[PDB]
DNA sequence: CCGGCACTGGAACAGGATGTATATATCTGACACGTGCCTGGAGACTAGGGAGTAATCCCCTTGGCGGTTAAAACGCGGGGGACAGCGCGTACGTGCGTTTAAGCGGTGCTAGAGCTGTCTACGACCAATTGAGCGGCCTCGGCACCGGGATTCTCCAGGGGATCGGGC
DNA sequence: GCCCGATCCCCTGGAGAATCCCGGTGCCGAGGCCGCTCAATTGGTCGTAGACAGCTCTAGCACCGCTTAAACGCACGTACGCGCTGTCCCCCGCGTTTTAACCGCCAAGGGGATTACTCCCTAGTCTCCAGGCACGTGTCAGATATATACATCCTGTTCCAGTGCCGG
């Protein structure tokens, strides 16, 4: 331990913790042994795919005139957007509600 | 006594902090995206896994990653996510 | 003459106040009442924690809010604008449970 | 007029001349119903069969309800009677002397099996010596029943615009036949007559000589 | 052993309850035999939830149902939920 | 000069009761092959060029699709009976879809 | 050599046959444009899985076991041929 | 070795490997040990679900006066029964057809 | 001749276990497949369960106390009471004799 | 027989009461920062086997040809079913007044879940050795078709007979 | 008045039929029989995972009292199911003629599938040390509570089109 140590997600420039991903590939059951970029690129596709339900969160957010988030943001964010739609297409959310919608031969002529 | 407990906490929070910089999350949102993480981590592990025995193999590597990925996502999220990955994988190697 | 709104305008102008809202529609000493009444068949003497009891009323009211939105389309298909309990069986029967 | 017209060799079942075969299949390509040991008539006229319904004939090694099953009546022939009486100018005719319900089994209609191109050169033949045939009738593709030279007494009916049968097509024992009932039930003592389409391939020379409002007509029109 | 059976609580679903529960789906008028229906779809679901919690909480050699019991016995039918842990 | 004569036809809606009684009860397949064949060589050539199939992974994409749509038009039924009719029209497969969660 | 007209090789009839093992009796003239709408947009989510797993494997042929992993994937399972 | 070999199939009194049940589960990512009852308990589960179905389907084929098993008797053995049918309720059978069944508003009226 | 390698099923214990119950038929060619599949579909799910039983207590030993929870969650109400005892014998008469 | 002092539904249009959106004030409880410390990640070697790469063998996917017959396409007709217009009467919606439990503060008691510490029985690992199970090769042998003698039943037949109109 | 040579309801020498029955030929699939190899049983040694026995201390169950928001009846009138009748046009059952699926061949070559040899990449041990978790604390965003100000739904009160049926 000479050198000052550098970190391994610093090195391919991220935010989740590819140290840890691997800890977690190599106690949970799913193969004899794993290579050494496998997660350096799991980590790449859970950190952008949680960097766009967030960025739609805040833009409805803006619409209510808030400065923080909650859970009914989140359900609007995911149930007006048809890949979020086809991808989290069995989840309940807690808190969430549903979207205004009316059909049309109910209303008063 | 009280162990710990371990999250994702303080990594979506550097996320967040990028994309709005003056916003704020609570409580019972920052457990709804933990929730998330973990239920997708689990979801392109299981597919890896069959996949190399499948073929009869002994490894996981990131040509098993990068196929369990287009069997998951649907559309342009598969094609931004493959494009992702790569340029990690390229810019740890040469270092 | 108190003014007396006419019939379906009321009704109107709720549905659209429920789904502004996001609070649950049941009441709670009632709903723990008959959790506790169920599971005496399964085994005696059980306890339940605090939010274990608050995580199955989700699920439930989840469930009914949208066996009703499969019920109203099947009504309006046989040109009607009321429900009635020849409706929920076909969306049940056509969604695979009963 | 006391005489007997030209006697006809008399017949119970088809016999086969041309060239075509039967289709006599095997007891596993024969249709089974949904009755059962149950209330009085099995398979009865007024009962919800679905080998009656869709005009099949029920065997008795294979229905379910056993041997008294009354879709049967094909092989028992519990026909029609009294024969022939004399009409004025019509040819022979017929008469019934029992009362008869509203749909019931009046007698078949047999005779012999003769394919397109022999039944055309008969009738070229025939023609050229002017005997006025009066006995034809198809049933499905290349088949036709023929009662001239030989026969039963269903040979002996006329044409009506207000008959009182039908010809219908029963298939039994993986063939089909033909078979005339009756539309409405009558008291006995009148001549049995069937309307029929005709297909000339020369030209209509006779006019309904019957008696009615409508019936005016022609052989050929409506 | 202060455990006083408990009966006749299906009733205590009202039927203005079930008035405001088909007001958010966005039903205009209701029928009057619908109320003696939807108590029976509900009791079927929630038997089927609380079989599997019981049966894993068994399994612990525990007495006390917790929170992840649920979130397990939702999860193997296809019914996943986000909120309370995991 | 001489006819000949005609039994009456069937009465709507018969011929159309022994057939569903007879595909109810045969297992044969109800398509052609070379026809079903030259589908499947023709949308697989956006995916990929020049490729090659087995001829028993030809067979068992045919076992599939039937399967499917004999349990599709059994859905259809049910709505087509609901709404008091006996004709089955465009807009019954759409709602059995809908309902079912495809669409 | 690319290919074209080969929907209208499922033909009128074959579609009558598949209703009639469902149990229907009388059918509208707009069902049959409507049904090869439908039996397109099935074969696609399938055949686009099989040739994944193909390419995975390094291989120029599509074998019968890249089918059947294919719809077990979607809940489709299906019996009798490995 | 120096005794005669028994099987472990032989002990237990059942007709399916137990010892080859065994290097499924050691080899195949369940987890990193294995007891020594768990393949004597899953196999004696694996014989009985396997003779529940075979029974119907003999009594099926019977009665078309038949001496053998095809897959439609298969079919017919377990879409009659209301727990198999429900324990198989997302599989295809290859070459089983349909059960028959028609509507009572198609039947014909008088 | 290459002696092509060998390939197991359990085409010969499904051939057993007939001869008890109907001793006279016979089985065909492609009934086999159908029970063959039937059979390996069936060790997964039961499996698999486990495995995760086994991982939500904190365990790393898969014993015959988890075979006997996956089978009261995988099936239903009275087939999952009489393969319980068939298990439950099978055990009692191999861990004494 | 269309025009006529006075006649009848139809059409519009503000104008109330009620419900929905504002602009301040106050104010509590949870979010966003800091600090100390323990455990989990990173740096540096070392020894063995899983996978990349080249090469040979033969199976099976593709391509063209002729020919026989069953299924698909096209055009007539006629009766049954889908869709629209009326009318009657039963049940669900809107509002008002009276009764019954859900909800919010506490308080006290104890059952049971979580952590710590020994300590023995159970599963992994390795070596020598024999039989259970898979691939290839013969037999028998229960069914589908073809003769065949051919047995109950049918039936064509010119004849055996009781009758007659005259014959005698 | 007796009787003669024809003269019509039975009648059986053949013959013939159909098909109950008993038995020759010829088959695609399944059932048994020896060589052979590799995967399961026997026998020991060992060290970590799990089973009991305390021991602290959080949280789920039980009771009491009060204030008010929601559930429960009860009546009226109005819109909406549900049945009936008339009409017309589209989907079903027929014949003809045209097209291409199926089946049996024969030929050439891509690519799937074993087998051998040699690096190089993942596991496994020690060290060292810094990033992430629990604990403690302050201030500001969002949740009510008033007061006023409009939007929105329903109807009374006027007002053109056409004129009620009288009538010369
Ligand atoms: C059907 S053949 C039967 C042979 C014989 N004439 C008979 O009646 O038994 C009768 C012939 O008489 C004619 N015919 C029968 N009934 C008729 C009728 N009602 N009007 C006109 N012609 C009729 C037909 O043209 C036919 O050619
Ligand atoms: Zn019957
Ligand atoms: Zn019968
Ligand atoms: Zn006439």
């Amino acid at each position: 331990t000479r050198a000052k140590a550098k970190t391994r997600s610093s090195r391919a420039g991220l935010q989740f913790p590819v140290g840890r991903v691997h800890r977690l590939l190599r106690k949970g059951n799913y193969a004899e042994r794993v290579g050494a970029g496998a997660p350096v690129y799991l980590a790449a596709v859970l950190e952008y795919l949680t960097a766009e339900i967030l960025e739609l969160a805040g833009n409805a957010a803006r619409d209510n005139k808030k400065t923080r988030i909650i859970p009914r943001h989140l359900q609007l964010a995911v149930r007006n957007d048809e890949e979020l739609n086809k991808l989290l297409g069995r989840v309940t959310i807690a808190q969430g509600g549903v979207l205004p919608n009316i059909q049309s031969v109910l209303l008063p002529k | 006594r009280k162990t710990r407990k371990e999250s994702y906490a303080i990594y979506v929070y550097k996320v967040l902090k990028q994309v709005h910089p003056d916003t704020g999350i609570s409580s019972k949102a920052m457990s709804i995206m933990n929730s998330f993480v973990n239920d997708v981590f689990e979801r392109i592990a299981g597919e890896a896994s069959r996949l190399a025995h499948y073929n009869k193999r002994s490894t996981i590597t990131s040509r098993e990653i990068q196929t369990a990925v287009r069997l998951l996502l649907p559309g342009e999220l598969a094609k931004h996510a493959v494009s992702e990955g790569t340029k990690a994988v390229t810019k740890y190697t040469s270092a | 003459k108190p003014h007396r709104y006419r019939p379906g305008t009321v009704a109107l102008r709720e549905i659209r106040r429920y789904q502004k809202s996001t609070e649950l529609l049941i009441r709670k000493l009632p709903f723990q009442r008959l959790v506790r009444e169920i599971a005496q068949d399964f085994k005696t003497d059980l306890r339940f924690q605090s939010s274990a009891v608050l995580a199955l009323q989700e699920a439930s009211e989840a469930y009914l809010v949208g066996l009703f939105e499969d019920t109203n389309l099947c009504g309006i298909h046989a040109k009607r604008v009321t429900i009635l309990p020849k409706d929920i069986q076909l969306a049940r029967r056509i969604r695979g449970e009963r | 007029n006391s005489r007997k017209p030209p006697p006809y060799k008399h017949i119970k079942a088809n016999k086969v001349i041309g060239k075509v075969q039967i289709q006599v299949a095997d007891l596993s390509e024969i249709p089974r119903c949904n009755c059962k040991p149950a209330d009085e008539n099995p398979c009865g006229l007024e009962s919800e069969c679905l080998n009656r319904m869709l005009q099949y004939e029920c065997h008795p090694q294979v229905c379910p309800a056993g041997d008294r099953c009354q879709n049967q009546c094909f092989t028992k022939r519990l026909y029609p009677d009294a024969e022939i009486i004399k009409t004025e100018r019509r040819g022979w005719g017929l008469r019934t002397k029992r009362s008869i319900k509203k749909g019931e089994f009046v007698n078949e209609y047999v005779g012999e099996l003769i394919d397109k191109e022999e039944c055309r050169l008969r009738i070229k033949r025939a023609h050229e010596n002017s005997v006025t045939n009066f006995y034809m009738l198809t049933v499905t593709k290349d088949r036709i029943i023929d009662a001239g030279p030989k026969g039963n007494y269903s040979r002996f009916m006329n044409h009506s615009c207000n008959p009182n049968c039908e010809a219908q097509k029963w298939t039994v024992n993986g063939d089909v036949r033909v078979g005339l009932f009756a539309l409405c039930d009558i008291p006995a003592g009148m001549e049995l007559t069937f309307n029929y389409n005709l297909d000339c391939l020369g030209n209509g020379r006779t006019e309904c000589h019957c008696g009615a409002d409508n019936c005016s007509g022609f052989l050929g029109v409506r | 052993r202060h455990r006083k059976v408990l009966r006749d609580n299906i009733q205590g679903i009202t039927k203005p309850a079930i008035r405001r529960l088909a007001r958010r789906g966005g039903v205009k008028r209701i029928s009057g035999l619908i109320y003696e229906e939807t108590r029976g779809v509900l009791k079927v679901f929630l038997e089927n939830v609380i079989r599997d919690a019981v049966t894993y909480t068994e399994h612990a050699k525990r007495k006390t149902v917790t929170a992840m019991d649920v979130v397990y016995a939702l999860k193997r039918q296809g019914r996943t939920l986000y909120g309370f842990g995991g």
